[PDB]
């Protein structure tokens, strides 16, 4: 029976389930799901100020290529403030008979295109975006980090497993860029 | 020579045993971290 | 007694050695919120949609937990701000947390 | 022609992508790095901030698009470039 032996991580599986803890689980559980009380954070801290139209790209690489491993779901970064990402930073936006245009740009906007970014660099003066900026981007700007969910248990096998995967997303996603050569941590519980 | 050697056959043996597996340990002791 | 001197001298669950207690480590002196690798996490349910009653008790609850410097080093508000605030909430709207770190 | 120049810059990308490899060099990225002037804010064409968007395009060499204009084959300083990519 030993080549078969499977062992696990969480915790809260191995005990009762009227714990205050664990009813604040199934409370959290009834409504995103059972990996958002659980995330991993991922930092890449660079050389240079990366408070800049340039680099805010390669950020939205990385948070793409993060997000397109198998088992992850709600990367949240600063070009994706809610795991969702901006409004009115797809292809129709870059390129502003105009029915047809705003059709296209909310055509785009509905569906969460992703498939181009700009964020013009008037958004680092705008008063709206620094208290964002602050929870993702270093007080100098040489660190960004990305808020990292599961998508079934944290704490299994699969979950654990994920951690090389999400580590090897975030280094290929800067390979060839300006960021290249930075340090990559990760942490969280799995 | 064998008469001596043979009667000292337990601690040598201890010995040996105790080497290999310290070092075996302490490169053990080595993977975790890198 | 023996539980007293165990419960009194407790030791990190994770090695300092340990890839990841060393990025959390670093994750907070860079962000300078906290040394630690502890957090919790402050969730808030309700049986109707969280409106403005919530955001004030919210608003007032952040401050509180604010204030305790000893305990509470750190906490990501996610919530008081428009532009994150879907970030820390439920599709149905009925649920919101708030992570602290210890 | 650029019609299949589109269909090396793909097959240069899907081999950047693979997991060991770096420094890729094609005909459609000289160096391991993108031509510049390449990406999608320069084939769209208060015209600085659409150079203020190429010029963010450029400085991370974003290669999400990528066009060459058929006025490049004629180009004398593409040839001796061309030659050393492609067949004669």
């Amino acid at each position: 029976t030993l080549p078969g032996y499977r062992t696990n991580y969480n915790d809260r599986n191995y005990l009762p389930a009227d714990l205050p803890a664990n009813e604040g689980y199934a409370a959290a559980e009834r409504h995103f799901s059972q990996a958002r009380m659980n995330p991993e954070v991922l930092m890449v801290e660079s050389d240079h100020d990366m408070r800049n139209s340039a680099d805010f790209l390669v950020i939205n690489k990385i948070a793409k290529a993060i997000f397109a491993v198998e088992g992850i779901s709600r990367v949240q970064a600063i070009t994706r403030p809610d795991g969702k990402p901006i409004e009115h930073t797809s292809i129709p936006f870059l390129i502003s008979m105009q029915e047809d245009s705003a059709a296209m740009g909310e055509a785009f906007d509905a569906s969460r295109n992703d498939d181009s970014f700009y964020l013009p660099p008037e958004v680092f003066d705008n008063p709206d975006f620094q208290r964002g900026l602050e929870q993702f981007l270093s007080p100098d700007g040489h660190a960004v980090r990305f808020i990292i969910s599961h998508e079934g248990d944290p704490m299994s096998q699969a979950g654990i497993a994920r951690i090389a995967k999400i580590k090897t997303a975030a280094k290929e996603a800067i390979k060839g860029t300006p960021l290249e050569g930075s340090a990559i941590y990760l942490g969280g519980t799995a | 020579m064998i008469g001596t050697l043979k009667r000292a056959w337990i601690p040598l043996l201890i010995l040996v045993v105790v080497a290999i597996a310290g070092f075996t340990v302490q490169r053990i002791r080595t993977f975790f971290g890198s | 007694q023996l539980e007293t001197v165990g419960q009194i001298q407790a030791v990190s669950m994770s090695p300092d050695a340990a890839p990841s207690m060393i990025s959390m480590k670093h994750i907070g002196k860079v962000f300078e919120e906290g040394d630690s690798d502890s957090a919790a996490m402050i969730v808030l349910e309700g049986q109707r949609p969280l409106g403005d009653a919530a955001h004030a008790f919210y608003d007032q609850m952040i401050g509180r937990l604010q204030a305790d410097t000893t305990h509470v080093q750190s906490l990501q508000d996610f919530w008081g701000d428009p532009l994150t605030a879907t970030g820390a909430q439920s599709s149905d709207g009925k649920a919101a947390y708030v992570q602290v770190k210890l």
